[PDB]
């Protein structure tokens, strides 16, 4: 998953 | 046998707009171009670093959860  | 890549700074990242379960789901370039999603609508970003490839997470993709390398 994207890091945010 | 699976991907598990952690994105590096500057690395191209892809999401399939058609198949992603949600907008956090993404693939590294190796997995994207080796998957069905290369022929779908996609969103490409340049990674800031961190985060990971979702190839093989059968709950991240409504179709094509793996690429040809990791199937
Ligand atoms: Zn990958
Ligand atoms: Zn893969
Ligand atoms: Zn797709």
């Amino acid at each position: 998953r994207l890091w945010s | 046998s699976l991907c598990g890549r952690v994105f590096k700074v500057g690395e191209p990242t892809y999401s399939c707009r058609d198949c992603a379960v949600d907008p956090t789901c993404v693939l590294c370039m190796e997995c994207f171009l080796g998957s069905i999603h290369r022929d779908h609508r996609y969103r490409m970003t340049t990674s800031g670093g961190g985060g990971f490839c979702d190839c093989g997470d059968t709950e991240a993709w409504k179709e094509g959860p793996y690429c040809q390398k990791h199937e």
